[PDB]
RNA sequence: CGCAAGGCUGAAAAAUUGACGGAAGGGCACCACCAGGGGUGGAGCCUGCG
């Protein structure tokens, strides 16, 4: 039953916001690559050095 | 749940025969005498927070009166970036609590003869309050020199090579006030991860022992010390031999959290006597009391005296190295490899080492004359994961 | 004290690597160049 | 022990670490006293006289 | 006044910047605090490290100003995430664990 | 055939016949161990599965079904054991796909995509990607329609255009485990192909995943459009003649 | 090189069309589509500049 | 967090790469090219 | 080497497996032991996809590579008795 | 490959030119005076900072 059942929305390749629940991104655990350098945030060594 | 062990004696070879042949285990009855401290003791718990940790899939269970643990293992990974660390090259950290009384040796000798037989390397990092690079009294335990110079040759004779092995201290320490305590950090790198171990053969007689080299360390006192200790076991040793050579090693202090103190204040000695036929080395260690100052002659005196109790005692391979060999030998090819023990050298821990062979699933020892040649049939399970590209 | 050991005795005993168990101006041409 | 380069060592007398060196006097520091009674709760304080016309406790 | 000139009052005041006493001056000394001043000065004339308002408070209540820390919350939250996330993201896929009951 | 994951498959390997269920995963360009869908014709990926261990470079054969009613070559996968471990890392693309709502020369508003600022501000800073190539950042999560955001790009985007963000899902395999006892009795495990004939499901199929011909009509672009104040400020020998 | 690969390594990769449900919006911009119009811009704003110096 | 994180282990991972690898193929160009020189050295006073 | 045409050897470790571009000649290159005279050597698989037929532990035949690491010498032709590229053309099956 | 790579040890000065001031007299300032203007602060919304 569950081979011939309906694939999962991480299951499907392309998840648009249709197929799944409303905050169903805050469960799940992906990588991604980001873009660009983030900023150093100041911290207390930063600011002794 | 499946095999049942009882008693808290050889419960690290216990834990690791458990690992490397994966047969699932069950400990019962720790401390069942002791009303004051029952259960595990927290260098037994810090065992096996690091078994935990250099494994993957592991499931040890421990008990509400602490007195039983269970424990089925997994594989032997190591330090994959995926699962253990981040990156390949990452030293995964352990730290030890500072209730410890056990050296740092109590953990590294079945680290060092569970390594060889894992996936990728093995990047350990032992840091923490409790972390005592020396010999303790104890049960006592071998020095970082004397576990170095003295064991990891005989993994050189099995074929695990020691270019590959980095052993290095960054601090090192005593123990300080009383047993507990410690300080000074290590990171052992196993990067020769072999397939099985060589059927090794001892038997030809370790006869001239040629040399005797040592290392006298201080951690907290005089730098004088180390140099009275040599003169007290050269003059025990030059009756004997004309080359004994003794490094001196002197470190400052390591210091602990509580607000920092400093901790680990002792000083000890370690010689290695090297016979001129193979890899034979006879090994002893002395260290000072954590609480009591005695004489530093007094120690190189009584390291000597060791020295030259295990030079008289030993056939092949002294009792404290004694179980890694035998351990590696059967976890060997299947095929005989001959050991050459003396019969002063048969000892209740290789007897229990046995014994929990024979429970586990390995075949017996054949003992023969010559000292006794005890040979041992490997099993051939070697590791069970490794990516042959 | 004879401890003082050697810098190559030194170097396999307390390095971090373990020890292995198996090792045991005269002519004028040339002064005018 | 109180020396004659300006200051006074505390060592542990098992394996005879130094404590802490500290440098308190201007001059050579001629002698030092422990008060032999914990009875008061205080046997651990010692007096240090010195060339620069202090002691000091 | 200046930041300058304050810091040179408070210094003059505990006595770490003033001039090169005479041995008769420090034998006065001698005769008739400062680091628990020193803490508060070190404190008071670097006040970029706490946030505070300019404003003081909007309706005066009479009962018996530092409001926040934000270099030490940014490195007290970072240590909070070296524990949490990045140990799970190094334990992605890491199964089993000791399950200590005691 | 064709063998697919997830489908299984029984695996004659040391003395054990087992049936099992595998994942097949090609290793990407060695980098991630990215997850396929089916076997590559003609080409080795590998396979995951949850079976007995064996002491790797251990070679095995692969069939479907131990029946004599099979008309052509039972026996379907072979190879080698690579090695053993618990907890793979397989891993399958999972793209969020959105559509621009107000396009500026960069900044573009991206609306399909996500369901709330929460979502957002855990996708703050990812890089999004255009169909055509078009590379740009998640910069901000928008108030007013939830759901939405800002994402400056590399240069601008059209309203035709697609925005897919390209995250890697986790995969793991199924520990499922039929030993083949043949001697005495065994239930075999269908396929995928027999489960839908058996109880009358079609295949899914979707028609804007089936690949069509796309008539592309020539692109012929605008002349220059010169503004009237550059076009009178200019000077005589390159000023603008247009009767 | 070019004999060491089958019919299958040469097999073509076909192009997926816009969806049927947004066709209306006109072409799937793609990277052959997407550099003509990064080309045609390229040069209008270069002779744009030119024009802006003289 | 995640941004730092990730970006300081990539530009870990990808420096180890490459100087392992620039190791291995120097290692293995100038191993088989010595052997390369000794066998046509060899070959030419014959 | 040697005197003869063709050497024997056992492949000891596929080096640069983990290369990251698919057609690398460290992709391709492989150290293998001759039988005959003892030594390690390395030689080309044909092709990044041949180099999947290559196990550790095979008797491998290799040939002199005659025409991006220049002066590797060697290259693969038979693994375990049959031709490498016959297995790369799913001619034959491999006996292990 | 060789040197670097051996622990009277155990965490927290310079000056003939230097150290600190005071009094007098100048210059400048919508972080000063003077003359006015305008915010914020009262109610609601919300980015951000703590």
């Amino acid at each position: 039953a569950e081979l011939v059942a309906k694939r999962a929305w991480t299951l499907a390749g392309e998840a648009t916001a249709a197929d799944r629940p409303v905050n169903s991104l805050l469960g799940e655990d992906m990588e991604f690559d980001h873009v660009g350098k983030p900023v150093p945030v100041v911290t207390e060594e930063v600011s002794e050095s | 749940e499946f095999l049942r062990f009882t008693g808290h004696r050889a419960f690290t070879q216990r834990l690791v025969l458990a690992t490397l042949y994966g047969r699932p285990i069950h400990i019962s009855k720790i401390r069942s005498s002791s009303a004051t401290n029952p259960g595990l003791a927290p260098h037994e718990i810090s065992f096996l927070r690091l078994l935990e940790s250099v494994t993957n899939g592991s499931i040890i269970d421990v008990s509400y009166s602490g007195t039983t643990i269970t424990y089925q293992p997994g594989l032997i990974t190591g330090t994959v970036p995926g699962m253990n660390a981040s990156l390949s090259s990452d030293a995964i950290e352990h730290v030890i609590p500072a209730t410890n009384t056990r050296g740092i040796t109590y953990f590294l000798i079945p680290l060092a003869l569970l390594a060889p037989f894992s996936k990728a390397h093995l990047n350990v990092r032992f840091t923490g309050p409790g972390v005592i690079t020396s010999a303790t009294h104890g049960a006592r335990d071998l020095s970082i020199d004397t576990f170095r110079t003295a064991v990891l040759p005989l993994y050189g004779l099995f074929g695990i090579p020691p270019a590959r092995i980095e052993l290095r201290v960054l601090q090192r320490s005593c123990a300080g006030p009383g047993g507990k305590g410690g300080g000074g950090i290590v990171e052992m790198r196993f990067a020769s991860q072999v397939r099985l171990p060589k059927t090794l053969h001892l038997n030809r007689r370790p006869g001239k022992v040629r040399r005797i080299r040592g290392v006298a360390y201080c951690t907290g006192v005089a730098a004088s010390h180390n140099n009275r200790m040599i003169t007290a076991a050269r003059g025990v040793l030059n009756q004997l031999v004309s080359d004994v050579h003794i490094a001196a090693q002197y470190d400052p202090a390591p210091l602990v959290a509580e607000q920092k103190k400093k901790t680990g204040i002792g000083f000890g000695l370690s010689l290695v006597a090297e016979t001129s036929a193979e890899g034979v080395i006879y090994a002893a260690d002395e260290v000072a009391p954590p609480e009591g100052g005695v004489v530093p002659e007094d120690i190189g005196e009584k390291c000597a005296y060791q020295l030259l109790d295990v030079i008289a005692q030993g056939g092949c391979v002294m009792a404290a190295s004694a179980p890694t060999v035998l351990t590696l030998m059967a976890m060997g090819s299947e095929d005989v490899g001959r050991l050459r023990l003396g019969r002063r050298v048969v000892s209740p821990e290789l007897l229990e080492l046995a014994r929990d062979l024979k429970a586990f699933g390995a075949a017996s020892w054949g003992i023969r004359d010559a000292d006794l040649i005890v040979s041992v049939k490997g099993t051939g399970v070697g590791n069970v994961g490794r990516k042959v590209a | 004290a004879d401890g003082k050991m050697s810098k190559q005795e030194l170097k396999v005993y307390l390095s971090s690597r373990p020890p292995d168990p198996t090792r045991k101006p005269e002519d004028s041409a040339e002064l005018l160049a | 022990t109180s020396s004659a380069d300006k200051n006074i060592r505390i060592w542990g007398l098992d394996f005879g670490d130094c404590h802490k060196a500290l440098f308190g006097h201007q001059d050579s520091i001629l002698q030092v006293a422990f008060i032999p009674h914990n009875s008061d709760g205080n046997g651990h304080y010692f007096f240090s006289a010195s060339k620069d016309r202090t002691i000091k406790y | 006044g200046s930041q300058l000139k304050r810091l040179k009052a408070s210094l003059r005041e505990q006595g770490l910047i003033g001039p090169q006493k005479s041995k008769k001056q420090k034998r006065q000394n001698a005769n008739d605090q400062k680091a628990e001043a020193l803490k508060s000065i070190r404190e008071q004339f670097n006040p970029f490290q706490f946030k505070t308002n300019a404003r003081g408070p909007k309706f005066e209540v009479t009962t018996n100003v530092i409001k926040g820390r934000p270099e030490l919350s940014r490195a007290r939250s970072e240590e909070k995430r070296r524990q949490t996330i990045l140990v799970e993201m190094q334990r992605r896929n890491k199964v089993g664990g000791i399950i200590d009951r005691r | 055939k064709i063998l697919k994951t997830g489908d299984p498959l029984i695996f004659s390997l040391g003395w054990r016949r087992f049936q099992t269920l595998p994942i097949y995963s090609i290793w990407d360009n060695r980098t991630r161990n990215r997850m396929l869908k089916y076997t590559p014709e003609h080409m080795h990926c590998f396979g995951t599965f949850w079976g007995p261990l064996i002491a790797p470079n251990t070679s095995f054969c692969c069939f479907q079904s131990f029946s004599a009613s099979n008309p052509g070559f039972r026996i379907a996968a072979t190879g080698t054991v690579l090695s053993v471990d618990e907890s793979t890392e397989i891993v399958k693309k999972l793209k969020l796909v959105g559509t621009p709502w107000k396009i500026f020369k960069n900044t573009a508003f991206i609306k399909d995509m996500f369901n709330s600022s929460l979502e957002i501000a855990k996708f703050e800073g990812a890089a999004i990607r255009t169909v055509s190539g078009i590379r740009g950042q998640i910069k901000r999560a928008l108030s007013k329609p939830e759901g939405y955001f800002r994402a400056t790009f590399e240069d601008k985007i059209l309203l035709s255009d697609i925005v897919i963000l390209k995250a890697w899902y986790p995969v793991k395999p199924k520990q499922f485990y039929n030993p083949a006892t043949n001697l005495i009795g065994w239930q075999s495990m269908r396929l995928t192909g027999e489960i839908r004939r058996a109880e009358n499901i079609p295949t899914p199929q979707n028609p804007n995943s089936t690949y069509r011909k796309i008539e592309r009509p020539e692109r012929h672009f605008n002349p220059l459009r010169v503004p009237k104040n550059l076009a009178a400020e200019l000077p005589f020998k390159s000023q603008i003649v247009q009767t | 090189m070019s004999s060491l690969r089958h019919a299958i390594q040469r097999r073509a990769h076909k192009e997926r069309a816009q969806p049927l449900e947004r066709q209306r919006l006109g072409i799937l911009e793609k990277k052959k589509d997407y550099r003509l119009r990064a080309r045609d811009y390229k040069k209008k704003q270069a002779v744009l500049k030119s024009l802006r110096q003289k | 967090f995640i941004r730092r994180e990730q970006l300081r282990i990539k530009k870990e991972k990808d420096e180890a790469y490459e100087k392992k690898f620039k190791r291995i193929i120097a290692e293995i160009q100038n191993e088989e090219g010595r052997a390369a020189n000794e066998y046509a050295r060899e070959k030419a006073a014959r | 080497f040697g005197g003869s045409s063709h050497a024997k050897g056992i492949v000891l470790e596929k080096v640069g497996v983990e290369a990251k571009q698919p057609n690398s000649a460290i992709r391709k290159c492989v150290r293998v032991q001759l039988i005959k005279n003892g030594k390690k050597v390395t030689a080309f698989v044909p092709n990044d996809g041949c180099l999947n037929f290559v196990d550790e532990n095979d008797e491998v035949l290799l040939a002199g590579f005659g025409r991006d690491i220049p002066g590797v010498r060697f290259k693969v032709v038979k693994v375990s008795g049959v031709g490498l590229l016959a297995l790369w053309k799913e001619k034959k099956e491999k006996p292990r």
